[PDB]
Order: C-alpha cells, then structure tokens, then sequence
DNA sequence: TGTCGTCAGGATTCCAGGCAGTTCG
DNA sequence: CGAACTGCCTGGAATCCTGACGACA
C-alpha cells in the first residue's frame, strides 16, 4: 500500500544519510514518477470513462444522462486523484529536506492544479502556516 | 514529575479525553500546583480545544512539582474501553517513564505505559470583542444538530436582541428553530446586536455528541468572528472549543 | 547563461510619429464577467460525505444546451421547438429538434442518427442526405448538436429531415473608421527554446518599433495604433524528459521577465493586446483568464500591454475578434478524412460550424467541469485564430475572417518524429476597417532552413 | 395548494411510513377533502399497498383543493426519523409548490422542501375470494418470521376452521408452525374452508420492518389467492399489503 | 506482470432508549 | 396509592475485512 513503502523508502533514505554523515542532494526518480503521475492523472480527468454498478458490462458514456437507463443507481466513476494527494506530502517533504531548483515550478504548478480544480475555505485572523514551498514562492517572487 | 491522582468513578473525564482525542492525536496535559491544563490545536488550523481543571474535582490529589508531560491520544483510547462507572481511577506516575493507571474493585488491575513527550508551541488567544453570548441547553444543540447533520453541513446561527434563529438552507431542502425566552431550549441571552453567521458541523456533531444531554453550553460568537462553546465540569472546571465559520454564503 | 537584458534600442526618429485617439474597449474577460456570482454557488448543498464533479458536469451541459437552445430561438427559422418529453403531446407531426447525440450511421435512406441527451431517445432519420451531406459527415459523431427535423416514431423520437447548425451570414455592414488598427497574427513564440530564433524576433521587433525599410511599409506603420497578438509565449515544465535539454534558459521566471523587458521598449502610442496560450502556466484545462499573481507581475508593471484571456471575445469599434488556441481540431481530423494539419481554414471552420470552441470529449485538451460556459459565441465575429498548428492560411468563409497564424520558432523533436514542415517566421498583418488584412511580411531567409 | 393538518401522534405516523417505506422511494398520496388515500407499487410488482385515513382523525384540518403528491421516501424518512409522542405533527403549505411541515410541543422545528412532480399510475381494488380470515399478533409474527428467515425459504399457509398452520421449508429443514385456541394471539378467526396457499418470506421480512409487537394485524386469503393484510390505527385509518401468491417452485 | 488507490457491502460489536421489575412517602 | 431507578435487551448505528473497479512501468 502506502504506509511500508513510504516507511521503507524514509528508512533508505536516513541509512544513506547516516553512511554519507549527512551529505546528499536531490534525486530523479522522484520527478519521473511524479510527471508521468501528473500527465495520466489529467488525461484521466479529461476522459472520465464510467462504469455502472450493476450493469457491469455496459460502459456508460462521459456524457451524464441522470443514471444508467438499465440500473437506476450509482455510476462508478474513475477519480483516480487520491493516489496524488498521498503522493504530494513525499515530495514536499523531500524538497523541504533538500533544496533543488527546476522543480519548484513543477510543485507549485501541481499544487495550484489542486487548488484550482476543487474551486481552504475557512481562514482565522492567526494563520502564518510554515511552508518551503511559499517561503521560495515568495523568494522567486522578491527576486523578479 | 511524580503525582497521584485518585478518584472514583472518572466516565466524564473518560468520554473527554475520547472526544479530545477524536479531535487530535498530539496533545500534552499539564499539571500544575493548581491542577490539569490542555490546550490542542489543529493540523489544519482551524479549531482549538482548551481543557483546565483544578484540584477541587478529584478525591485525592498529590503532586510533587509542575511540569508538562504527555500521553498518547491512541493509547489512552485503548484505555477507557475497560472503564467501568463504578471504578477507582488512580492515575501514578514516578520520576522515569512509567505511567500507572489502578483501578480498585472485585479484581485489583494495574496497567503500566510508557511516557512519551509532546512538544506542541503554547500561545495565548488574543481578546477579541465578542458581541454576543447566549447560555442554551446540550440536549436541545444536539438534536437540532443532528437533524440538520443530514440535510447540509453549513448552519447558520442568527441572533438577535431576545430572539435566536438555528437554521438549515440547502438547495432541496430547508430547516428552522425559533428560540425564545418562554422556550424550551434556552436558558439565557445576552445579545448586544443583530448577528448571523454560518458554521460546519462535522467537528460541531462529533463534539456534541460526545457531550451528554444535561450539560448546559454557553456560546459566544458575534457577526462573522469565529464562535467559542464553553462548558463547566462539577462546577469546578472548564473546557471550551473555539472555531471560526466561512466566508461562503 | 543568457538572460535578453541588454536589447534597449530607441526607436527610428526619422520615421513618421503620429498619436490619435485610441478608444480601448473589450467584450469577454473571466475574472469579472465568468467568476463574478455565479462560479461559488452550484450545488453547496451535500451530505457528510459526496461528490462534486458528476454535479458540476451537469451543471454545465444542461447550461450550454440552454445556451444553445436560446440561440437557435434567436434564429428566426426554426420553429415549433418542443422536448421529448412533449413526445407525449404531438403525435403526427414533424416535429423539429436541435438535439445532443449517441452515434451516427451512414445509411442509404439519411443518416441513422442515435441521440441520447438529459431527456430521453431519439432516433433520426436525419436529412445529412441533403444539402449537408459534407457538413454532417464533417461534424463529430460522439459529441455534438445537430438539428434535425422528421418524423415521430414509435416511442423513441425518431425524426426524418436535414439539418447543421448553421451560422447567420446575411450581416449589417459595420460602420466604417477614419483610421487603420492591426491584428499581427503571432503565436507559439516559446522564447528561450533551442529553437527559437532570436535573431530575427529582435530583428522584428526593432522593425516594429519603427525602423522600416520600404515605403509601403513606412505608410502601413505610420498609422498602426491597436497591435492584436495571440501570444503563447512560452512552454512550461511537464511535456517529456528530453525537455530539460530543450530548455535553452535554465529559468522560465527569468524568461517571463526578459520577454516583459523585451516588450516594454516598444513605445507607449502602439497598444498591444496579449493573451495566454495552450502552454500556459495555469490550469491545462480550458478556459483560463491568466496567469497568477507572480507569474503577471511585469505584466502589471506594463501599463499599454492589455492581457487579454485565452480564449477570448474582444469588441473594439464594431468588429469581433477572438483569440484563441484549439485542441478539439486533431479530434476532426482524425474523425473526418479530407483533411490535413496544412487545412487550418478547414479546421477552424469545422470548429466555428458548432458555435463552440471544442464540443468533443476524451481528447487531448482537459476541461475542467464548470457551470459557466463560456465558448458560446453571442455575435458573429469578424476574426478567428487558432495556435500550436504552426501553419498559415487565410480564409474568407461568409465574410468572416479567419486566419492562421502559424509559428515563429525552428522545427522541434515533436515535429521531426511527425516528420511535417513547419511554417515559421511569418508575420500576417491584417487591417479590420472593413473586417479584413493588410498585408503577410515575410523574413524567414533572415534565419537558417530547418 | 395552501392547507393546515395539525393532529398528535407523530411516532404512529413515523411508524406508518416505516412500515410503507421499504416498497417505493416515493408513493401517490391523494389529499382531498375526505382525507389521505396513499397508494403504492412494488417495483417487482408484487405487492400493492395502500393506506386510507380519513380527515376526522387531524385535529385541525384546513383544505383549499384536492390535490395528489409525490412522496420520496428519502427525504420523508430523513425528517421522519425522529417522530415523538409528547409532541404535535403539522404539516402545512402554501402558494408555492413545496411541502412544510411543523413540529411544536418540545420545540419549533420547521421543514420546507421542494415538491417533486413524478409520474404515477392508478391502480384498482378487485373483489377477491376471502374465506380465511385470522387475527395475529406482532410477536407471534415476528417470531415466525424470524424462525423463516434463518433455513426456510418457501413457506405455505394451510388454514383449517379451527387452526393455522404454516410448513416452511428452504432446502433441507421442516418447520411447522401451527396455531390454535391453545395460544392467546388467535382467539377470534372466521374460516369456513381449508385453504392452501404458496409464498414466499424475503418480501414479507421487507414489509414487517415497521410493525409494532403489542399490534393485532388481520389477514385475509384462501386457496392459493393473493393475500391481503390490513390493520387499523386510531380507529379510522387502515393500511393494507396486497401480496401476490408464489405458483413456482 | 508487478504495484497502488478508490468504491460498495454485509457481518460484527457498541451505544442508547423503551419494556419490565422494584423500593421510596 | 404513584413515582423514580435500575436491569436488560433489542433496535440503530459506527467499524471494518473482503470483493469489485480503475491507474503506471
Ligand atoms: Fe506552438
Ligand atoms: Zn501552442
């Protein structure tokens, strides 16, 4: 699932910390995983192929005509956006532990795809939340 | 560090600590000369739960020095399940990382934990001028919003000089409760000016519902400022949750 | 590395300066006509626990077939209009419909339309075996709205006569002006590429500014005051992993602040319209108003660069222009054979029939589900546009102008795999007095042959 | 069209929808000025239920016009689901074409939802052959069901001028359950022939899921007929089943 | 062909309010 | 002669392991 491969994953990068003493930088595995993730995740979202619950054969059009004429129920549709949102918090904890560059615009981008795609609604007069990704937003924002 | 807290029968404290614990996992109970404190944020900054409650609520009541220690929300909840209402809860603890928990009936039990620390930041709240307070009734909250539950999740509170309104909108679906004087569900208001204000209820229904029927609850919350519920525990102690509301319509 | 903050070159002294008045209008802009009430509120009201898109997708079709239905009651030729429905009123009488589709079949006696929509069955024996047999066998199968006008069947509502949806194109002619505005057809610049050819961009760019060489040319830009551009200036992160050799400029931050400097030194007299593109650094989706709050800051600080949104409808003096990009057109061309990526008046045309951008579904341009929609054209407009066809042609169809910009940059990896030649260095400006050019100045032996 | 119904017993009429909630997520209720005939179809086509209550049971009855509703068992039994006795059931209405219903006693809980127009059919009462009639009791239904509804599947009624019998049977077990004078819950009956007859026990454990157990139901059938089931409430009101007779094996 | 997320679904135990048995002015 | 004060117990509901689905390399 998720929990021993990330938990595998952190263990391998914290041996090799530790063997290095605390010397290493960013890597590409990362990248080429999450790319291909973000290309297929919207070509999934602009094909929206459902399925029917019971009508398990007959594929139901992405044009939505209410429910399935032959089962008056549900229509199983294909998000395939919660397998992203696990996967954000492991490449902002990466670029949080290591500084890199030709990625940062990449993170932003997908983090405002998310962002733009559900429209934190709820704001309080005492925010100020800790994050690497605004901290050099707003770093690349003063430098321009 | 060391202390010992004896007192029979702790359900309300038990159902607390569940509650405070579906709320948040990471939280740390100080204990001071005067008693228990908690103060639990939220990963989402949104909501914050306050618990204080001094050394007239239990029987007996030992501390050597004030510190700040913590427990684990998770092993706690694994804990309460065996509370029975007409038990002795004795809450132990040493100088190393040895939490007892006693429990003095037809079979003595003892379960020893570790003692993990939590390391959450303190702040003070700052005042606000709230501009509205009302004293209602638990039961008559929790019914309302347990039939509200369903339908949406946004509800609107409205007050006004003696008048309050609890109300549900939605597109195919709309509900409504006037509250008076005269009523049946309050107690006393204190309003000041003409206030309405729309709030979720997930976190609303979850902590309600873990507050018994009998309980009283004082809300105060003002025109779009976020809304505080407080409660008193045996007349001695307090707890408050405090959470702001949308900017939607 | 590069970084294009040295070219600060006055403009010719010598040529002839002239200021007039410049009354600046527009049409369409989503940040305040789009997502002004109506974007927040459309459902907002769920359970614990649902969903969103299934309501936001049929919020938007129920709204744009109620668009679309109003425009078809604005044209004053179709009548007796009822839904399906009202299958249960009339009982013999051809009835017609300006209906959604399941499939199309080419048969001997019409075409055999199946028709599924938000109401119930239709089956045609829609008339495409008339006057618009071309049309409706142009038109896409999967996902569009054909009219068709027939009989009524026997509990599925089967109709039996001709129609496509035809744009009007008897028009009022616009009144005429004093002076002369420009539309300089550029898209797909993608600066900082390996490709790209700065040279002659630079070379174009101070030739615009005023330094002209001939005296027609001299004449032509003596009186030019709007300059509508396309834009689709850079490519973005996220296309293949060959790309980070591609990437001539290790920044694209930097990038968007050379091309801000870049355009900044034009004088201030000379009005230029911009827009987005398909690479934009926003939503993939369609459509998209602009960029975000840092990613626009020297667009910001540029006072005479209106940022015009990508698509969008713009208004100036009564002519109708339209700057947009254009994805669903690789879909018609793989649907309809007859056509080639060299055929853009075709494409745009097979586009515009439907008064809609992309009506199509599962192709290779997102549309993220929004009630409002927006792609319905209100008025026939007087310039069309399309981008990432690297191909130029112009095309009068009805007396609406549409034409294709082209590129501006080398052949890329993409285009040498598809093996198709590019059409760059072109520069198509078109006077729209009278809805049309001007002229289509060319430089490409000022670059190397790709 | 603007009316007023206003009576008590809002658990009996929570019961009643229960009852007749399972079969059609929404039922035709004629409303007229004689009262409420509710009308339903199984989607099976199995059993056909209808209800009868005349307007002298409301308390306060105010009708401008007949009309007919589509009732949608989601949203009647979401608002339907907490029906009190202490408390007073009112359902009002007015210009527009939506649904309020009113609950006063306790507290003031106002509900406004938007009236669905779906298609209905109409259906007959055809006379049939009834010569077995018996009275049961809701424990002793209960029971039986629950005994047939762990092995047994198809079960038949054999009704003798002094006894009832049902031999249930599913794949291998042999249930007899057989009543006489012997037990207090059938002591009045009216048979003048030994009927048989087939069913089966799914649609009828779907049907008793709002019958009460101190409740005195009467059932009508013969041989091998469609059986009908009624029970009468607040001496006015009646509610009826209508099941079809199961012929296959 | 290996992996990873979602969804429903029915069987399970835990909680709460109604039915019943019982000691108080 | 009626009213709280429990047992208890069964209905209602929250939890969760299992059975479907799709996504990438
Ligand atoms: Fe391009
Ligand atoms: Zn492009």
């Amino acid at each position: 699932g998720d929990m021993e491969e990330k938990v595998a994953r952190q263990l391998a990068l914290a041996e090799r910390i530790r063997a290095v003493d605390e010397h290493h930088v960013a890597e590409t595995i990362i990248n080429s995983h999450l790319v291909p993730d973000l290309r297929g995740n919207l070509r999934s979202f602009t094909r929206q192929e459902f399925r029917c619950v019971k009508c398990n054969t007959k594929y139901r059009r992405p044009p939505l005509t209410g429910k399935c004429p032959k089962c008056g129920g549900k229509i199983v549709l294909t998000v395939s956006k919660g397998a992203i949102e696990k996967y954000l918090p492991t490449a902002k904890m990466l670029v949080t532990k290591y500084r890199v560059k030709d990625y940062t615009r990449q993170r932003i981008c997908i983090t405002e795809k998310d962002i733009k795609t559900l429209f934190e609604k709820q704001r309080t007069l005492m925010g100020f939340s800790a994050d690497i990704c605004e901290k050099m937003v707003k770093e690349r924002t003063g430098h321009s | 560090m060391p202390f010992e807290v004896v007192f029979d029968g702790a359900k309300e404290f038990a159902d607390l600590i569940a509650t405070a614990s579906n709320l948040i996992d990471e939280a740390a109970f100080k204990f001071t000369e005067e008693g228990i404190s908690m103060r639990a944020m939220d990963p989402s900054r949104v909501v914050l739960i306050d618990l204080n409650l001094p050394e007239s609520i239990f029987s007996k009541y030992e501390v050597e020095e004030p510190e700040t220690i913590g427990i684990n929300m998770d092993q706690f909840k694994k804990i309460l399940k065996r509370g029975k209402a007409k038990d002795t809860l004795i809450l132990r603890k040493g100088d190393e990382n040895f939490l007892e928990i006693t429990f003095e009936g037809t079979a003595k039990r003892t379960f020893r934990l570790p003692l993990i620390d939590v390391e959450e930041l303190e702040l003070e709240l700052p005042e606000l001028p709230f501009t509205a307070k009302v004293v209602l009734l638990g039961e008559v909250l929790k019914e309302g919003i347990k039939d509200a539950s369903l339908v949406s999740d946004a509800i609107k509170f409205i007050a006004k000089e003696n008048e309050f309104t609890m109300k549900a909108e939605g597109e195919t679906n709309e509900v409504e409760i006037r509250l008076t004087l005269e009523d049946e569900g309050l107690l006393d208001l204190e309003v000041e000016e003409e206030t309405k204000s729309a709030y979720g209820i997930r976190y609303l229904s979850d902590m309600v519902k873990g507050i018994g029927k009998a309980d009283e609850v004082i809300l105060r919350f003002g025109n779009e400022m976020p809304l505080q519920m407080e409660y008193m525990i045996r007349d001695e102690g307090r707890l408050t949750f405090l959470l702001a509301p949308r900017v939607e319509e | 590395y590069s970084t294009y903050s040295d070219l600060v070159i006055a403009p010719k002294e010598g040529f002839h300066y002239r200021a007039k008045e410049i009354p600046d209008e527009w049409e369409l802009a989503f940040d305040v006509k789009n997502v002004k009430f109506e974007v927040p509120k459309v459902k907002n009201a769920q359970s614990k626990e649902g969903e969103v898109i299934i309501q936001a997708y049929s919020s938007y079709f129920k709204s744009r077939l109620k668009k679309m239905r109003r425009i078809f009651r604005e044209n004053p030729e179709i009548g007796t209009i009822v839904d399906i429905a009202k299958l249960s009123y009339v009982r013999e009488d051809d009835v017609t419909i300006i209906g959604l589709v399941n499939e199309k079949r080419e048969t001997r006696k019409g075409y055999l339309f199946e028709i599924e929509d938000a109401t119930g069955r239709i089956k045609v024996f829609i008339g495409s075996d008339k006057e618009g047999a071309n049309e409706a066998y142009s038109t896409i199968m999967p996902d569009s709205v054909v009219a068709f006008r027939g009989t009524p069947g026997k509990g599925i509502f089967f109709a039996n006569r001709v129609f496509l949806p035809d744009v009007p194109k008897f028009k009022r002619s616009k009144p005429p002006l004093e002076e002369k505005v420009y539309a300089i057809l550029l898209s797909d610049i993608h600066v900082g590429s390996n490709k790209f050819c700065e040279e002659a961009f630079i070379k174009f760019l101070e030739w615009l500014n005023g330094e002209v060489n001939s005296r027609t040319e001299e004449e032509l830009v003596s009186r030019i005051k709007y300059i509508i551009i396309g834009g689709d200036v850079v490519d973005g992160v996220g296309i293949y992993p060959g790309q980070y050799n591609e990437l001539a400029i290790p920044d694209i931050f930097d990038q968007y602040e050379a091309l801000a400097n870049l355009l900044k030194q034009v004088p201030d007299h000379i009005t230029m319209f911009i827009g987005p593109g398909n690479h934009d650094a926003a939503r993939t989706a369609l459509p998209q108003p602009g960029f975000y709050e840092e990613y626009a800051k020297p667009l910001y600080k540029l006072k005479n660069a209106v940022i015009i949104s990508n698509p969008a409808v713009i208004r100036l003096h009564g002519r109708d222009f339209l700057v947009a990009h254009g994805r669903g057109i690789e879909d018609v061309v793989d649907f309809v054979p007859n056509r080639s990526h060299h055929r853009p008046a075709e494409a745009m045309v097979e586009l515009l029939k439907l008064r809609h951008i992309a009506p199509t579904f599962g192709n290779k341009v997102p549309i993220a589900p929004d009630p409002e929609d927006t792609l319905v054209i209100e008025s026939v407009p007087d310039l069309f546009q399309a981008g990432h066809v690297h191909v130029m042609q112009y095309k009068t169809y009805n007396g609406v102008f549409v034409i294709n910009t082209g590129t501006w940059q080398a052949q890329t990896e993409f285009q040498k795999m598809v093996n198709i030649i590019p059409t760059p260095a072109r520069v198509p400006i078109i006077d729209v007095e009278t809805a049309r050019l001007r002229a289509v100045v060319r430089f490409d032996q000022f670059c190397e042959g790709v």
